[PDB]
């Protein structure tokens, strides 16, 4: 029963290791893409407000146009 | 009542000092000024005396109501929402309102700005303050405590605080909501001690899923401006209310009685009648209160008697009495009737007000008590308004809110991310589901405004 | 009682049984129309066997059970074990007999006329029912939404409706009903997995198709680009570790099946893609009626839920149909619930009782009360 | 011996268990977080092409002003 406990605890020592190794991973991965949702996020809602401007200054060039 | 008991009581008479006492209390928590009157009270309130198997008092209990909805954001230049915000504003040194980023100042704040005024010439706030302190002491309630009631007040100042800068992500039509004022957004996420991220999430992106297993959430997609500052509301609506509720509740485990045990003895005390230079849904709910309060009379003091008569065994005769007008009350209860035919159009979310008032002209204009412009042909009635017959005198109202005003609704989703709060403040204005008024949960607090009123006639009809 | 009747909001379909309690907002009680046999013969004894197996329960151990299909977007195979179907709902999920409170069901437009009393027979005529009624599916999600002027495309799983509804119903139909949806993907990939050594076959299998759909599978922004994108292995490939034990790197049969809407050629039919029937239906409407349904179009069910599915629509579109108005698609934040958000208004009003069926009014006009009160 | 690597094992798979879970968790939020930067790319690159329409029909607009 020895052979069988010292058995268990090399490979569940060993998955411990991996599953933590695969938890930093998984977190440091995590952040590098977080990182890069929070630039893109940010960078469309600039988009975005010019956007806006750039119709606003459009239909004004249309209703500017009507008029002459 | 006093004296008919035999006078002597240790604990019997001492109620008769603390309740005169009661008199600079009672004005500072549901007191409020109106402008034909500067007492009044702006909840319904039923006074219960307790008394023991002899015929003497010991204590009693309070119960309050639904009470009005959108004195908390909307009213006339003039008026006031109520005393335990102001009383507070007054009352802090500027040094601790600084550190919650607060000024003496109500015009500097939004939600105190969209009200209309701040300033009252019959009231003096900054003087009244150390006077109430008193008043606050004689109860029992000692600067420590003072300090953790004015934290729940500085979180609803900090929700105030918070708007929505019309994110323009979007190009034409819908919109997104996005906050460029974070310092103020982030002030609430932290006196609230909450994630200001999953804060940000979870409300403005609303979650669905709940297949009894219970619920998946996160899966959303933004929404307009409106349902945003609406469902804003609706959170800054509902917590006051649960407040106000639990509050009061717990001011009485100082004062109420634990010594003795007994019966109960009812008061009744209520708003009264009023008219100003114009009229809104809140009078049309004030005096809708009124029509059944006279039907309450009615009820008691001619119909209810009448069957004491028969009863008592004595030789009665149905004498003719004026009509029972049960009608004005089928019409708004039943299906097939007013508030029943609004509830319809509520839940419509296009259906707007002026929609909603053409139903009304159409399904009805031909049951007595009801008039306009089109069918009575008389230009006393605005187009943008409506005549309505009470019981005697005529009053005209405007449509003006009626659907957002009444509604009142918040589910799960945005409440949820508040109930599981470790704070023992937050989660206290959401005790543990539903006290004493379980039934069902969701259906809109207007509808539940009705059961409230309904709640209270029930327990009036079984007593002498 | 006092303030209180309670009113059970039902919505039923080929995927899920969406059910609540009273006044709900959404859907509490679910599970997937499902109900077999035991092929393997119970333990016989270790119960006797009946229960075909159903809700969370069915679904939970599949396997053994020899699922069946009752309910093939519309057709009913068979109703005898529909029987056992709502006898699952009521009672085991909702707690509470039908002999209580009232009920309200779903309307696929255009349903056989042999249906409506079928249906009607099985409550009021047998599990006594004080009343019901059964609402036009699309219809309740346009009030929910908050829209008096759209064009409604409702598609959950069963079949494909559109409709045009922005003012009134009852009108020449402008609306079609296709078997173009949810399950008939389901019943594809298994076809095409084929081609790489897969081959999902028989229905307990086939359901788990549908879990590893919603959690990888898109519709490519533009298959002809994306054709040479394939090479990169990015974008493309996803692993997926299929969690009864295979590993299956999905690159290309995420976007080809769901192709199958766009493409009906795939399916053997003339009929075109969604966006042809539009104009079709549109254009046999009045001339001064289209300005606006452009400006909002109502884009509701799980159909819906799936990345690339709106924006693709705004491409197409634009390019051969009038180009004046802005053109804007809406999509709620749960599109697929919109109907139930609906569902659950129309039982909580009360102007509904001037539509639904009352006990004795069944009595007064026969069997044929449906349809000489609704339509 | 026996008795000492069974305790040994015990706490092993506790922290294995713990270490799992921590993983299942960050991997599934890498997972959402991915899916969503994806979501957010896709929507950038379709506006980017909004943005230069809307700024090139500024430009039309204001050169069709200029000739009338
Ligand atoms: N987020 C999602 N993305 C893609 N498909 C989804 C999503 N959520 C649910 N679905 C799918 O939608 C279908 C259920 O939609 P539903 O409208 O309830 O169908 P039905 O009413 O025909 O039963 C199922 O095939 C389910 O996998
Ligand atoms: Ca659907």
């Amino acid at each position: 029963e020895l052979d069988r406990a010292q058995e268990r605890l090399a490979t569940a020592l060993q998955k411990l290791e991996e599953a933590e190794k695969a938890a930093d991973e998984s977190e440091r991965g995590m952040k590098v893409i977080e990182s890069r949702a929070q630039k893109d996020e940010e960078k469309m809602e600039i988009q975005e407000i010019q956007l806006k401007e750039a119709k606003h200054i459009a239909e004004d060039a249309d209703r500017k146009y009507e008029e002459v | 009542l006093t004296f008919v008991s035999s006078n002597q009581s240790p604990n019997g008479e001492r109620i008769s000092k603390m309740l005169l006492d009661s008199n600079p209390l009672l004005e500072a928590f549901g007191n409020a000024k109106t402008l034909r009157n500067d007492n009044s009270s702006r909840f319904g309130k039923y006074m219960e005396m307790q008394f023991n198997a002899v015929g003497s008092p010991i204590g009693g209990k309070i119960t309050n109501y639904l009470l009005e909805k959108s004195r908390v954001v909307g009213r006339t230049q003039g008026e006031r929402s109520f005393h335990i915000f102001y009383q507070m504003l007054k009352g802090l040194s500027q040094s601790k309102l600084d550190e919650l980023g607060l000024t003496p100042n109500a015009p500097a704040y939004e939600y105190l700005k969209k009200s209309g005024c701040f300033d009252v010439s019959t009231i003096d706030d900054s003087g009244e303050f150390k006077i109430i302190v008193k008043a606050m002491e004689t109860l029992g309630l000692k600067e420590s405590d003072q300090n953790s009631i004015w934290r729940i007040l500085a979180a609803i100042l900090h929700i105030g605080n918070i708007t929505f800068a019309e994110a323009a992500e979007q190009r034409t039509g819908t919109t997104t909501v996005k906050v460029s004022d974070t310092k103020s957004l982030a002030a609430a996420a932290s006196c609230l001690k909450t994630d200001q991220q999953s804060l940000s999430i979870a409300l403005c992106y609303r979650s669905i899923s709940t297949g009894v297993g219970k619920r998946c959430e996160v899966i959303s997609v933004p929404m307009d401006c409106n349902q945003a500052a609406y469902s804003r509301d609706a959170l800054a609506k509902a917590l006051y209310e649960r407040l106000f509720n639990w509050l009061v509740s717990k001011i009485n485990t100082i004062i109420n009685c634990t010594t003795e045990k007994g019966p109960v003895i009812g008061i009744l005390d209520i708003y009264g009648f009023e008219v100003f230079q114009n009229n809104s849904f809140e009078q049309l709910n004030i005096n809708f209160c009124n029509e059944k309060l006279q039907q309450l009379f009615i009820e008691l003091t001619l119909k209810s008697e009448q069957e004491e008569y028969v009863r008592e065994g004595i030789e009665w005769k149905n004498i003719e009495y004026f009509n029972n007008k049960p009608i004005c009350e089928l019409i708004e209860k039943k299906p097939i009737g007013l508030i029943s035919l609004l509830d319809e159009a509520c839940l419509i979310a296009k259906s707007t007000d002026q929609t909603f008032l053409d139903s009304i002209c159409k399904q009805f204009e031909k049951n007595p008590h009801l008039q306009s412009y089109v069918v009575s042909k008389d230009r006393s009635i605005g187009d943008t308004c409506f005549r309505l017959k009470h019981y005697a005198g005529d009053v005209t109202y405007d449509v003006r809110g009626f659907l957002d005003k009444n509604k009142d609704t918040l589910f799960g989703d945005l409440i949820s991310s508040m109930q599981s709060s470790s704070d023992p403040l937050v989660q206290g204005l959401f005790p543990p589901t539903r006290p004493e008024d379980s039934k069902k949960r969701p259906e809109t607090a207007g509808s539940q405004f009705r059961n409230a009123m309904n709640a209270l006639i029930t327990t009036l009809l079984a007593c002498s | 009682d006092e303030d209180e009747t309670t009113a059970l909001v039902c919505d039923n379909g080929s995927g899920l049984v969406k059910a609540g309690f009273a006044g709900d907002d959404a859907p509490r009680a679910v599970f997937p129309s499902i109900v077999g046999r035991p092929r393997h013969q119970g333990v016989m004894v270790g119960m006797g066997q009946k229960d075909s197996y159903v809700g969370d329960e069915a679904q939970s151990k599949r396997g053994i059970l020899t699922l069946k299909y009752p309910i093939e977007h519309g057709i009913i195979t068979n109703w005898d074990d529909m029987e056992k179907i709502w006898h699952h709902t009521f009672y085991n999920e909702l707690r509470v007999a039908p002999e209580e409170h009232p009920t309200l069901l779903t309307e696929a437009p255009l349903n056989p006329k042999a249906n409506r009393e079928k249906m009607t027979q099985i409550m009021f005529e047998t599990f006594n029912v004080p009343a019901m009624y059964v609402a036009i599916q699309a219809v309740l999600s346009l009030y929910a939404s908050g829209r008096t002027t759209g064009i409604v495309l409702d598609s959950g799983d069963g079949v494909t409706h559109n409709v045009p509804i922005y003012e009134g119903y009852a009108l020449p139909h402008a609306i079609m009903r296709l078997d173009l949806a949810g399950r008939d993907l389901t019943d594809y990939l298994m076809k095409i997995l084929t081609e790489r050594g897969y081959s999902f076959v028989t229905t307990a299998e086939r359901e788990i198709v549908r879990d590893i759909k919603e959690k990888l599978c898109y519709v490519a922004l533009d298959f002809e680009n994306e054709m040479a994108t394939a090479a990169s292995s990015s974008s493309l490939e996803k692993s997926y570790e299929l969690p009864d034990g295979q590993v299956i790197t999905i690159g290309n049969e995420r976007f080809r099946c769901p192709e199958t809407l766009f493409q009906p050629s795939f399916i053997g039919m003339e009929s075109a893609g969604i966006h042809e029937t539009t104009y079709n239906s549109i254009m046999k409407c009045d001339i001064d009626i289209r300005k606006d349904l452009y400006a909002n179009n109502v884009m509701s069910g799980g159909t819906t839920m799936y990345p690339g599915i709106a924006d693709r629509m705004q491409k197409e579109i634009t390019a051969l149909a009038p180009s004046t108005m802005k053109i804007k698609i809406i999509a709620p934040p749960e599109r697929k619930y919109s109907v139930w958000i609906g569902g659950s208004i129309l039982a909580s009003l009360s102007t509904f009782q001037q539509m639904w069926i009352t006990k004795q009014e069944y009595d007064e006009a026969g069997p044929s009360i449906v349809h000489r009160k609704c339509f």
